[PDB]
């Protein structure tokens, strides 16, 4: 419902950044 | 993950990046990111041969990427009955972030439990370089008598192998070489037992059926230990 589309886009939020990071860390080498 | 989790990781790359704030304040909260798209987790016609079969599940496993951002998303107890990994391997494939060594052994475990003609079982090297030492684990297979490998890693050789040597020592050699390329002394291998393809199996993954000290061994007397391992995983 309402609540279960809020955890749906916090994951894909989340995992956005993560990627963003994880492309800044992987040139960090 | 919750906040207080989430909110280390981002404290935890402030420590170990040179600019380790400015780069938190770029990406957080940042409204044109790149979408990422989620990788499609790959199906198997049984016309498909084995092998080819292996190459889609690397393929997959690649598309996630290594984990560089120095927070591990998905702990892995490696004590858990296999019904409780396999759990968590279908969780990998529905929230998709990177991954390291240890949890590409379990999504390949996963990946893999649909082809009963194919052994699968855990290879573990411990490798020394410039006074430290190294902890790395792939995931063994063998088919039709041919032994290759699964596997992430921040090496290319050090991952993924076809499965086209002849006998388990060719294999561990192989990675042996692939290690000493890179400065890094071999000096124990540890392999487990095959793993069973019911993932609703409550046992655990046998990760240290052999261990072998590749120096206190001896060359010859390495070989015929893995061999003695590879017999004794023809049950």
């Amino acid at each position: 419902a309402k609540q279960k589309s809020a955890q749906q886009e916090l994951k894909q939020r989340q995992r956005a950044e993560i990627y963003a990071l994880n492309r800044v860390m992987t040139e960090l080498e | 993950m919750d906040e207080a989790t989430w909110e280390r990781m981002w404290k935890h790359v402030a420590k170990i990046h040179p600019d380790g704030e400015k780069v938190a304040q770029r990406i957080r909260g940042a409204t044109d990111l790149p979408k990422i798209p989620i990788p499609s987790v790959p199906t198997f016609q049984p016309s498909t041969p084995v092998p080819e079969r292996l190459e889609a599940v690397q393929r997959y496993i690649r598309e996630l990427q290594y984990n560089h951002t120095g927070t591990q998303f998905f702990e892995i107890k490696k004590s858990r009955p296999l019904t409780g990994l396999m759990d968590l391997a279908k969780e990998m494939t529905k929230e998709a972030l990177p991954i390291k060594c240890l949890e590409a052994v379990i999504l390949g475990i996963y990946l893999t439990n649909s082809m009963p003609t194919l052994e699968r079982f855990p290879i573990s090297f411990k490798t020394y370089f410039s006074g430290n030492y190294f902890r790395h684990i792939v995931l063994g297979v063998n088919f039709a008598g041919r032994y290759g490998a699964l596997g992430m890693s921040r090496r290319e050789d050090l991952m993924y192998k076809p499965p086209a040597f002849r006998t388990l020592s060719e294999l561990v050699l192989d990675f042996e070489a692939a290690y000493g390329r890179c400065w890094h002394v071999l000096k124990k291998v540890k392999l487990g037992q095959s793993v069973s393809h019911d993932p609703h199996s409550v046992e655990q993954i046998e990760w240290k059926h052999s261990v072998l000290d590749v120096e206190r061994l001896g060359r010859d007397d390495f070989r015929k230990e893995l061999e003695r391992h590879a017999r004794d995983m023809r049950l």
